[PDB]
RNA sequence: AAAUCCAGGUACGGGUGAAGACACCCGUUAGGCGCAACGGGACGGAAAGACCCCGUGAAGCUUUACUGUAGCUUAAUAUUG
RNA sequence: UUGUGGUAGACGAGCGUUGUAUUGGAGUUGAAGUCAAAGCGUGAGCAUUGGUGGAUCCAAUACAAGUGAGAAUGCCGGCA
RNA sequence: AGGGGUGAAAUUCCAAUCGAAAUCCGUGAUAGCUGGUUCUCGUCGAAAUAGCUUUAAGGCUAGCGUGAGAUCACAAAUAAG
RNA sequence: GUGUAGUGGCGAGCGAAAGCGGAACAGGCCAAACUUAUCAUUAGAUAGGGGUUGUAGGGCUUGCAAUGUGGACUUGAAAACGAUAGAAGAAGCUGUUGGAAAGCAGCGCGCAAAAGGGUGAUAGCCCCGUAUUUGAAAUUGUUUUCAUACCUAGCGAGAUCCCUGAGUAGCUCGGAAAACGUUAUUUUGAGUGAAUCUGCCCAGACCAUUGGGUAAGCCUAAAUACUAAUUAGUGACCGAUAGCGAAACAGUACCGUGAGGGAAAGGUGAAAAGAACCCAGAGAUGGGAGUGAAAUAGAUUCUGAAACCAUAUGCCUACAACGUGUCAGAGCACAUUAAUGUGUGAUGGCGUGCGUUUUGAAGUAUGAGCCGGCGAGUUAUGAUAGCAAGCGUUAGUUAACCAGGAGAUGGGGAGCUGUAGCGAAAGCGAGUUUUAAAAGAGCGUUUGUUUGUUAUUAUAGACCCGAAACGGGUUGAGCUAGUC
């Protein structure tokens, strides 16, 4: 999960089925709970306890 | 989404035919028939049940009847004589058995004379 | 769902169900009835609970 | 949560199918008797319908719409009930506006209502206010202008 | 080839029965299986009874039944002095 | 302790099917389907072995339905 | 050439069909009327009456079934007085 | 907004216009006054200038300021981005079962490519592609830039000057569009018929006051509806009784004079290596051989149930009344999903099928010849009720729409319900209607909302099948009737 889109990181998991990477605003509930591992970068906190 | 589901129709009628099987005739071919039959056997299966110990008492009572009547007295008097005096629970069949094994159901019917 | 229209003319809805109705017998003849009658169907008076079920769903 | 296994507490109700035969109930007849009306297809005649018997609706009187052709002026009402609980002074609808109870976009009269005590003042602006809704707003030492 | 056909190893008398029975009850008679025949029965087969009745069913026809109308005729007005 | 016949009919709990999702997993050392057998269940239904067959499929929890056939002088095909 | 035609008149004939052809379309016409309506187990269990009905083979409401909830004592039953 | 105001044999039913939130947004030009040139100028006509309307404008007399935006738009030039063929396009060997390994297992490897298809069985690395980076002589599309025409520009002063769309607006008779079953408004087949800025029309018959707008002439992109077609792709869509009627030479064959009606059926194997040769036979064919993993894959060609027809071990049956089975039970013959076992069953007791509809059917009442397959309470949008969940006492809640992976969701408060009822209504207000009555009675003096799921219900064919028929368009006088 980002908050800034970097573009190095998404050239690469794109040709990986299993993971993927996605902007704060494009996580859902399923899209969360599949995740059964996940690294959240360190911005993104501010914007998540402000959204509750 | 179309399902067609010709598996478990088979299963099925394949169960019942199986259950009628030593049938005359078609009875264990086409299924139409073999579930009725099924159904009247079952029927006359929960009948027969019954039947039956309504019918083995009555044997009993007349393979006694016979046993008693070379002795000098009749079943109907029998029982009189095993409830009333020397109080005995011993069975109906029982009191029959004991004349294929013979000569221990005589102590019985001159226990009772007392 | 389209309210009945030749309904919704003539029973009005008050707070808490209780359809509420006017009277018959108060257009037509005058004499053939006594005053009685007629003062005690002047006021109006709501409707049986046989027909709450037939008219509730009626509007 | 493990979708894998994803379970409620309970919504799940038992659906009547009607159609698929005895065992479950509800079968050849389905559950539409036995050879009326009602049995065949699209039964269920018209909502109010006594079959001929003229229906109650036919039977009783028309309510008279005297007003006609009009409709009601509706009013933006406060009651003094509960808009003590609501915690403003100098009422007016510049701060209902805030408060969200009218809308900006809502050029509408207000009315006062409401006789239940209230203890703190409060000064309203309104159009129209009760006899003694004017009255308790007073005893409370308050004050009211009737807007004009 | 055909129509027919719930499975059939498909007797008779008296009685009973949704009221006239191959099967039910109580008696009676009868080895298994064909072939040529004949038609009593299996309320045989072919036809969702043509008669009758019912449906707030259809169509055709009638008339001083109702409502309308093509036509025929009469008057005002325009064409027009 | 009191009960447990039952059509119309109300109510409850359930089996099975087809597919999707994630989770486990079996398969040319032979998958489903198909027949056969002297099994197990309170029922819908479910296994075990073998012959055939020659590539997909099974279980657990949710979800969605062209979802469950003995009758319609039913339709289509086959056969008496 | 079909809410027409033709008829030495019979309701004749109009492509093996004619009290108003044939096929296509509205059209999946409508049918209080027949017939059919597909898996299981458990719990409970009726009516076939009254009133009205251009209604009487149908419909609405009451009566009788079931499910959820309250009333739990003065309510409802069963015996004696 | 609302299923509202209304309209309806006030029955069934029908159902807006405002207002509000939004997608998109542009407004231009003639006729006539006046003036010009010319028509035997009897013009009342032809071609120009000029001018376009409402806080009224324009023309007529007189001045100031203007050189410019602007497009609903003409020709050229240049450029960009595309469409129509295509080019490059990384990475693997070993072992076992095996007919064939790409599986399984060992050790590696590449990635902006683990989308897809084939390759003797399931491949990221065998191939073809894909991601990516690229490229057009010719034809074509959209946009942009520069020049290029035509159209287009502003603030004042004077005064009974003139113009401002005629068989027109109205009025009457019959009808209709509009939500309205004829009614303001709007249209019209017949008849009549005005006025000219102190004007004309309008604000549900109508008049006055107030206020709004200027018909009777023309033109107009955008948002909107639809997709047989071209390209790329998707599917909790069908998978040969399905799905288009049609997976194949299907609107074919076939029926009918004609309009028109209108089908069924696909799969060898990885590859023909399509089965040379021999025996029987006239021959098809069959049986050996041969190829092949298998010929029980053989051209009848994937699998290959059931009804159905034949063969056979084991048991029973030729004095026996039978809805054909069941409960007992001998003898006989075998031996298992190891079980008080299996197949048959001389002989005793007992025994009038299944659905349907009916007061009641074994039924001399009806449906089914048998097997297999197909086949009948769903869906959209709203109403009420039950259950569960979120959120909560000035609460709850979004719709359209916009951005988005043909996503959850974020924005979006316009509206919806509830928060005060009563009354026919103005109105009053925890009270209110009736009433002289402040008595009496009626009704009220708080228990929410949005979704999920289920039952029932409404409008749509609304469980399925079933008419005779009704109406509209066409095709038929090659038989038959008449006439020529
Ligand atoms: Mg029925
Ligand atoms: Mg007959
Ligand atoms: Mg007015
Ligand atoms: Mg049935
Ligand atoms: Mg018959």
């Amino acid at each position: 999960v980002v908050n800034t889109l970097n573009t190095n990181l998404e050239q690469s998991t794109s040709n990986i089925k299993n993971v993927q990477v996605k902007h704060l605003d494009k996580v859902s509930v399923r899209d969360l709970m599949l995740a059964n591992a996940l690294l959240v970068e360190k911005e993104v906190l501010k914007a998540l306890e402000g959204k509750f | 989404m179309r399902i067609k589901g010709g598996k478990q129709t088979r299963v099925r009628r394949k169960k019942w035919l199986k259950q009628a099987s030593g049938s005359f005739g078609t009875r264990h071919a086409s299924y139409k028939v073999a579930k009725q039959t099924v159904i009247q056997a079952a029927k006359y299966a929960y009948r027969d049940r019954r039947n039956k110990k309504r019918d083995f008492r009555s044997l009993w009572i007349l393979r006694l009847n016979a046993a008693l009547r070379e002795q000098g007295m009749t079943y109907s008097v029998f029982i009189n004589l095993l409830k009333k005096h020397n109080i005995e629970i011993n069975r109906k069949v029982l009191s029959e058995l004991a004349i294929k094994e013979p000569s221990k159901f005589n102590l019985i019917v001159q226990k009772v004379k007392s | 769902m389209k309210v009945k229209s030749a309904a919704k003319k003539r029973f009005k809805l008050t707070k808490s169900g209780q359809i509420k109705r006017k009277h018959a017998y108060t257009s037509h003849l005058a004499p053939h009835k006594t005053t009685k009658q007629k003062r005690h169907l002047r006021k109006q008076g709501t409707v049986s609970a046989s027909d709450f079920k037939r008219i509730g769903n009626l509007i | 949560l493990n979708q894998l296994k994803s379970v409620p507490k309970a919504r799940n109700h038992k659906t009547k199918t009607l159609g698929r035969g005895h065992g479950s109930g509800l079968g050849k007849t389905s559950g539409r008797g036995q050879k009326g009306q009602k049995a065949r297809k699209s039964g269920l005649t018209r909502p109010g319908f006594e079959g001929g018997q003229t229906p109650l609706y036919r039977r009783l009187p028309k309510f008279g719409n005297a007003r006609k052709g009009f409709l009601k002026q509706e009013w933006v009402v406060l009651n003094l009930n509960k808009i003590a609980k609501l915690k403003l002074d100098k009422i007016n609808r510049a701060s209902l506006i805030e408060k969200q109870v009218i809308s900006a976009k809502s050029q509408l009269p207000i009315k006062l209502i409401g006789h239940t005590k209230l203890e703190k003042p409060l000064h309203f602006e309104v159009h129209k206010v009760s006899k003694q809704a004017l009255k308790a707003v007073e005893n409370a030492n308050g004050s009211v202008k009737l807007l004009e």
